[PDB]
């Protein structure tokens, strides 16, 4: 009390719980005290950050260095959560889930360290979820089962039949399967290999999904043993909980049963080379546009050790100011020559390994320039090394991180020790990287002392640095075939070498596991929350609306936003032609970034970036609450800023809304291409939600909206403009957008600000208002109640489709939308828990834990659409049947008062989510919802019951009583082809 | 609650 202020009480060399203060550090721009602590015994470090956030987080950090592409620390990662001495059951993290008020609760696997962090705000919460961690990471039951599941194993497709063909199965066999759709994954994982080809970074952490069955159940165990000891580990915490609670826990839990050792992990320093590297590589091909510019090419520089903190600082300053931003040197040199079409993958500064490395290149060129591009980046750095930075992007650079310094978030903890996990792992001072004044401020200094000091630096880095690497990348139309021809003979391989006793036990064994998972178990010996924890009632979000100039509604929300002011406008497309529609999200992406009144797309750029925080637009729609064929469309612009350059950003504002540059047609051409790039490669990896979006096309006339926007008809349709040969045609439709959307006739704003600045943020907003133009399509228009105008299709007719887009995937990813109800139904809370019930308690086990995908889960919207969904599947026909399947279960009541609590627990885990104070409070700013709508609907899910469960399932989910859709993104599947109910595209 | 599955490359 407080907690910052207790944390500076503590001197160094007290002795508490088995550890020791080595050290306590004030950094008062991040409002907390930093403390250092060693585990005597143990010698396991310790860090904790007081300060006064009731979001509470605890990480482990594991020096994790694998010599093979296995997956081995990946698959241990997975497997060490599937059970413990002190928690025998059967997958106590997925249990853990519905059994916790926790922000947020996951793991994760980089090259050389593996992280497993938590965070929620009850500090009961925090000492369950505590017990359940410390004893999953450190004696973890790996039995050979679980190891089966998570990672890889040998199956009959009918596990009961021994006369089916075997076939490989595994979560994580399946996650990196898809996670190797993506093609900049692949990129990326060859350039660290091949730049780093000394030490573990020569290897695939996740898994190379050719080498995961190589890995046995005694490699997993061993590796464990070897790099699960608390002497190899880092303790982290962050928030306003006692410290003490927590070294008294992960003492007497944990780190008492050990004693220091000294651990075979350290990663040895990458030899520099004397000479510099190029290889070429392949990849998949596109999906699902064009054939000859689709080669990608980089150039790599190794850097030096992240543990030299100030200098891997400067560094990562200077690469923001050759690859970021239209006046950035390669900027100019690459993007600008028309080469490509988008930077290479990683482009900029690279500080996960212990050396960092620097990357940059484009994609989307014609193989025979790849000289042409190494040219230009051996010129580039010729010419930064002559003339240097211009000052005012220093100072644009500078400004951005202050602006990430003050901006508040809700999950600090998480990206803290995010942060500090590379250079905490490989030995370094943690702390040293919170410093950032210092960091700022020496900064500043080695510029005013030495005015050459950046030319040095890239020129020791870059001219000079004899360790590059040039990595080529061209596709091949073959490639997933190929990997699966591998597959098969490694397959084969492994099943010739069985013998008849090992087919047995493979049966037996299969059956057994089989089993676990339909067995239904107790969970007794963990921990839990109950319904009773829930608080009753949410905090009131103060406001107040003023009509200004004359009548555009503006939304005042006094919030500890630190010294920041965030502007949101919401302008309606009522007035809009719809022949222009699909074009807005296009509009949206260019309004800043083409110039405005006397700042042409260079100039502009800079004083966005030395201003503003970013201002962007984005076209949305907000369906309503209470009719699933009423929405509003418009436009949201957001713009962000310090306090003292809150006229800029307005006037910045103004000066868009009145004169934009239309007319910049070299770099539109730029912009659109490059848009075009990043959303095709995007696909795989958001697959499950392009599966969704063009599934509910049909349902509902926001879900077609939505699809318009954001589906791959956007994305399709982007890829033909860049595909243009001339570009006007389109450059003409933005004036004509312009008309109708950057004026007051249908507006609406909001503010959030420090309760000391509001009156100032008053003038301007309403200053910015009066200087913009004054004085709709489609039947009807409602107004709602201060009035916001939606547009009504009451002849909308929902119709059931199917559509399977044919993508060159080794994995699947399934979508079907059913239409129910919107939210002010009594029966949406229902279906809200029933959706987590579900996956809970039946999609989770059947779509991953059975069938190996990477995700399977039902979620229900805002917009009254229950959705089931797959992620990563190796199956089609099977998830759907599973769909059909869970429905059925759902209307058997097969599921206790427990699950329903469980359920309960899981949903208001999700909604009572932490609000940043930048978004308090969006929700009635955009959807229109009072606090008095969401404590109804809050005491609806409290009140929701079996049979209201069993009721709702059988109203909405059953065959023929609602409206379906479905979508499938993967490759070709002949019984799909062959059923006239599915559109091929 | 949240970020069920864990990743990563
Ligand atoms: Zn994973």
């Amino acid at each position: 009390a407080a907690a910052c202020e207790r944390a500076l009480q503590y001197k160094l060399g007290d002795k508490i719980h088995g550890f020791t203060v080595n050290q306590v550090t004030s950094v008062p721009e991040l409002f907390l005290t930093a403390v250092k602590l060693t585990h005597d015994d143990t010698g396991a470090r310790y860090l904790h950050l007081a300060r006064e956030d009731t979001n509470n987080l605890f990480s482990v950090q594991f020096r994790t260095t694998p010599m093979d592409s296995t997956g081995v620390p990946h698959i241990l990662q997975h497997t060490v959560l599937c059970g413990s001495q002190k928690y025998p059951c059967r997958d106590p993290f997925f249990k853990m889930l519905n059994r916790s008020l926790s922000t947020f609760m996951n793991a994760f696997t980089a090259s050389d360290y593996t992280l497993y962090p938590f965070s929620t705000q009850n500090p009961k919460d925090f000492q369950n979820l505590l017990s359940v961690y410390l004893d999953a990471t450190f004696f973890p039951c790996l039995r050979e089962l679980d190891f089966w599941q998570e990672g890889w194993r040998l199956e009959h497709e009918n596990p009961s039949d021994p006369q089916t063909p075997l076939v490989f199965k595994g979560v994580v066999f399946n996650e990196m399967k898809g996670a190797f759709t993506d093609n900049e994954r692949i990129f990326s994982q060859h350039l660290q290999n091949r730049l780093l080809p000394d030490h573990t970074y020569s290897v695939v952490s996740g898994g190379d999904p050719l080498c995961i069955p190589e890995l046995t159940w005694e490699q997993l165990k061993q590796f464990h043993a070897t790099h699960y000891h608390p002497s190899n580990a880092r303790f982290f915490t962050y928030g306003n909980f006692p410290l003490e609670q927590h070294l008294k826990q992960i003492h007497e839990e944990a780190l008492s049963k050990f004693q220091k050792i000294e651990p075979s992990t350290v990663v040895p320093a990458q030899t520099p080379w004397d000479k510099p590297r190029e290889f070429q590589i392949t990849c998949g091909p596109d999906s699902f546009a064009t054939p000859s510019k689709q080669t990608t090419v980089s150039v790599s520089f190794l850097l030096p050790d992240i543990t030299d903190t100030f200098e891997a600082f400067t560094l990562s300053l200077l690469s923001s100011l050759l690859t970021s931003g239209p006046n950035s040197p390669f900027y100019k040199a690459l993007i600008e020559s028309g080469l490509g079409t988008d930077f290479s993958p990683d482009v900029g500064y690279n500080g996960y390994t212990r050396e960092a490395y620097f990357s940059v290149g484009l994609q989307g060129i014609v193989e025979k320039d790849i000289e042409t591009v190494r040219s230009l980046i051996d010129r580039t750095i010729d010419e930064v090394v002559e003339k240097g930075f211009e000052d005012d992007r220093i100072e644009a650079l500078l400004h951005k991180i202050e602006i990430q310094m003050k901006h508040q978030s809700t999950s600090f903890g998480l990206m803290l020790t995010s942060y500090i996990a590379s250079c905490w792992n490989h030995d370094g001072d943690p702390v040293e990287l919170l410093k950032l004044g210092n960091q700022l401020a020496k900064f500043r200094q080695c510029l005013q002392e030495n005015p050459k000091f950046l030319q040095e630096k890239v020129k020791q880095y870059f001219k000079n640095n004899q360790h590059k690497l040039t990595l080529s990348m061209r596709p091949d139309d073959k490639y997933h075939e190929k990997q699966a021809q591998v597959e098969a003979t490694k397959l084969k391989q492994k099943v010739e070498a069985l013998s008849p006793g090992d087919r047995q036990q493979i049966y037996e064994k299969g059956l057994e596991l089989r089993s676990q998972q339909s067995k239904p178990q107790d969970a007794s010996c963990l921990p839990a929350l109950k319904v009773s924890d829930i608080e009753p009632t949410i905090p009131v979000t103060e406001l107040d609306v003023v009509l200004t100039a004359g009548d555009i509604p503006v939304q005042y929300c006094a919030q500890p936003t630190n010294g920041m002011v965030y502007f949101r406008a919401f302008s309606s497309l009522n007035t809009l032609p719809e022949e222009l529609r699909p074009y807005v999200p296009l509009f949206c992406s260019v309004l800043t970034k083409l110039g405005c009144g006397l700042l042409d797309y260079r100039e502009q750029a800079q004083q966005i970036e030395l201003k503003t925080g970013g201002m962007s637009a984005s076209p949305h729609v907000l369906p309503d609450d209470s009719h699933m064929d009423t929405y509003e469309q418009g436009v949201l612009f957001s713009s962000l800023c310090l306090d003292r350059n809150l006229p800029d950003m307005m006037q910045l504002w103004s000066e868009i809304f009145n004169n934009p540059c239309f007319e910049e047609e070299e770099h539109f051409k730029v912009l659109v291409k490059m848009t075009a790039q990043e959303l095709a490669n995007g696909i795989p990896d958001s697959g499950h939600l392009y599966a969704s979006i063009r599934a509910g096309r049909t349902l509902t006339p926001a879900g077609d909206l939505q699809e318009t926007f954001s589906g791959m008809d956007q994305v399709r349709l982007m890829k033909r403009i860049a595909e243009m040969t001339d570009i006007k045609p389109i450059l003409r439709k933005l004036p004509r957008i312009k008309k109708h959307l950057l004026n007051g006739d249908n507006m609406r704003c909001s503010v959030n600000a420090t309760p000391q600045q509001m009156p100032q943020t008053e003038k301007a907003v309403e200053d910015f208002l009066r200087s913009i133009g004054r004085s709709p399509v489609r039947p009807h228009t409602v107004e709602k109640p201060v009035i916001r105008k939606l547009v009504m299709e009451p002849t909308f007719k929902p119709w059931q489709m199917k559509t399977h887009f044919l993508m060159p995937f080794p994995v699947n990813y399934v979508g079907e939308c059913i239409r129910t109800v919107p939210y002010t139904d009594p029966d949406h809370a229902s279906l809200k828990i029933l959706a987590r019930l579900m996956t809970a308690k039946f999609l989770h086990t059947e779509i991953r834990e059975k069938g190996g995908a990477y995700g399977g889960g039902a979620k229900l919207s805002h917009n009254g659409i229950f959705t089931l969904y797959s992620y990563r599947d190796p199956n089609t026909i099977e998830t759907l049947q599973s769909f059909g399947k869970a429905v059925d279960w759902a209307k058997s009541g097969k599921f206790t008062q427990q699950d329903i609590d469980e359920a309960k627990l899981s949903v208001f885990s999700t909604v009572d989510a932490p609000v940043a104070p930048s978004d308090k409070g969006m929700d009635h700013f955009l959807y229109g919802l009072s606090d008095e709508m969401k404590q109804a609907h809050r005491e609806q899910l409290f009140a929701v019951s079996h049979d209201k469960l069993l009721a709702v399932s059988d109203r909405y989910l059953g065959t023929g009583k609602s409206t379906h859709g479905l979508a499938i993104l993967g490759p070709e599947n002949p019984k799909i082809a062959k059923d006239p109910s599915w559109i091929i595209r | 609650q949240k970020l069920v599955f864990f990743a990563e490359d």
